[PDB]
């Protein structure tokens, strides 16, 4: 049986399961030729009753879409199951901020913040959401370049969409409170957590129950209320005070983190914030690698 | 960009062709898989975009694959369980199966679902989807004419009238012809929308707005090629005829 558009994935050589631990099967690999090194995910077909995943069919088919500097790149489609191939990242924002050697200068945060915000503000750009945002989803590069990935939950918009997204600790207020009409805003709310979390080197809101996550991000913005948030019924500054500091960083983190997603300021605007635009102006990443 | 379009020349020489299926003969089987895929996708309730997606995916897998090692009952099935996936309608595996049985043996009956010749069946479906996919490199994103007679159709003020006729020259474009393997589907919508002036006489260049690259002696020449097929096809011009 010919298979002109297909290669065998032997083409690459296996490295290193890096790793089960960040949702599934994904293997660093070499070019047996070039020696490029990539990232190979396997389909995985446990309890894969109707053929293949249609997952997979949105994930491939939203990748093959999506092409741009700060989302993660897929190379091809490999044959043996099957594999998606991608050009390998080597740091990702949770390992980063999880080692103490590691070390962001203010420079450099704002760096990593304006690409961040810059791939969503494309894939939403594409009619896309993400829907998984978490520091361990954004990859980084050799070079200092921001990737997101893990397109594995995400999904086209344009509404009953499914409720059962977004890891609990990057959830949004919207959908803990049952919402099947959301749109962007709920990628930009997880882009609030992971901004707070590069200095507090740790989620902001570790909740145990939808409930818990609820309470704690109360306890945060305020409370859920139809003053504040107009319709809902159907001490921000204080707490990253701390860690943070500057001025300018404290307050978009408050527009990121607003309960009322109509409120809750987009990528377009972010990206305007004066904190890409006052000293000290954001810089690559050399030296935090 | 021009891996899944074709030369008249790469259409003689397919692999169907290399084991001895003649032109015609292929046209046929490709117009076969074109109405059983049709006839599936209207019991199983699917859109008409969902049938049109899998029948662009048939069309392009047999320019690698050859009709005398992969029959369109068995490829149409797979195509259409895969394009109903890949279109957000995604209909069960045995469902697929049931509707598919039904069509092509319309006077047999379903077997034990617990025998071991229909839990064959079954795999052979899956099976032939993992080929399509493979055949087709993972290429699923199908462009489809239709949203672009829509286009055109306003952009000219067509009738009601006008603009059904235009879907239907379009819907049967793609059951009748190889165009989806020789033209983008912005220059299939204007012979579509062209032919359907010519058969409501109706005169409104128009298509200079559409495509750069598309000239009146293609356009005429296209929709002659159209216009025979729909002639050589019995009761399909009916439905298009002013019977007042
Ligand atoms: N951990 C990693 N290093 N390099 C990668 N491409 C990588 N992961 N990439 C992925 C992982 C999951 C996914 O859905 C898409 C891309």
């Amino acid at each position: 049986v010919e298979c002109p558009f297909c290669d065998e994935v032997s083409k690459y050589e296996k490295l290193a399961k890096i790793g089960q631990g960040t949702f599934g099967e994904v293997f660093k690999a070499r070019h047996r030729k070039t020696g490029q090194k990539v990232a190979l995910k396997k389909v995985l077909m446990e309890n894969e009753k109707e053929g293949f995943p249609i997952t997979a069919l949105r994930e491939i088919k939203i990748l093959q879409l999506l092409k741009h500097e700060n989302v993660v790149n897929l190379i091809e489609i490999c044959r043996t199951s099957i594999y998606l191939v991608f050009d390998f990242c080597e740091h990702d924002l949770a390992g980063l901020l999880s080692n103490v050697l590691v070390k962001f200068t203010l420079s450099e945060i704002k760096r990593v913040m304006q690409m961040l915000l810059n791939g969503l503000y494309y894939i939403h750009r594409n009619k896309i959401l993400h829907r998984d945002m978490k520091a361990a989803n954004v990859l980084i590069t050799r070079d200092g370049v921001l990737k997101l990935a893990d397109f594995g939950l995400a999904r086209a918009f344009s509404n009953r969409y499914t409720n059962r997204v977004v890891t609990l600790w990057y959830r949004p207020p919207e959908l803990l409170l049952g919402e099947r009409d959301y749109g962007p805003p709920i990628d930009l709310w997880g882009a609030g957590c992971i901004m707070a979390e590069m200095w507090t080197r740790s989620p902001i809101m570790q909740g145990n129950t939808e409930q818990h996550q609820l309470a704690l991000i109360s306890q945060l913005c305020g409370s859920i209320t139809p003053e504040v948030w107009p319709n809902v019924d159907n001490k921000v500054k204080d707490r990253l005070k701390a860690y943070v500091r500057d001025p300018y960083a404290l307050d978009l983190i408050d527009k990121l983190l607003v309960l009322d997603p109509a409120q809750r300021i987009d990528s377009d605007d972010a990206l305007n914030h004066d904190f890409f635009w006052s000293d000290p102006m954001p810089s690559d990443l050399k030296g935090m690698l | 960009n021009k891996r899944w379009y074709f030369t008249r020349e790469q259409l003689e020489n397919s692999p169907s062709r290399r084991f001895g299926v003649d032109p015609d003969k292929e046209l046929s089987y490709r117009q076969q898989a074109a109405n059983l895929l049709q006839d599936m996708g209207q019991r199983l309730n699917v859109s008409q975009l969902t049938i049109n997606t899998a029948i662009v995916y048939m069309h392009r897998f047999y320019m690698i694959q050859s009709f005398t090692q992969f029959p369109g009952n068995s490829v149409a099935p797979a195509a259409l369980f895969l394009a109903a996936k890949v279109e957000e309608q995604p209909k069960k595996l045995e469902h697929v199966i049931k509707v598919a049985h039904t069509c092509l043996h319309p006077q047999e009956s379903l077997p034990d679902t617990r025998s071991e010749a229909y839990l064959q069946q079954v795999q052979d479906l899956v099976i032939l989807e993992s080929i399509i996919l493979q055949t087709l490199g993972f290429e699923l994103t199908i462009d489809h004419p239709h949203t672009h007679v829509v286009k055109c159709t306003q952009l000219v003020r067509a009738s009601k009238d006008l603009a059904q006729t235009s879907y239907f020259m379009a819907t049967n474009s793609l059951h009748l012809t190889t165009f989806s393997l020789q033209y983008t589907p912005p220059v299939v919508a204007c012979v579509c929308i062209h032919l359907a002036c010519k058969w409501s006489n109706w005169e409104i260049h128009w298509w200079e707005y559409v495509d750069a690259t598309v000239t009146l002696e293609l356009l005429d020449e296209l929709t002659h090629e159209l216009l025979q097929i729909l002639e050589k096809t019995p009761n399909r011009l009916k439905r298009i005829w002013n019977w007042r």
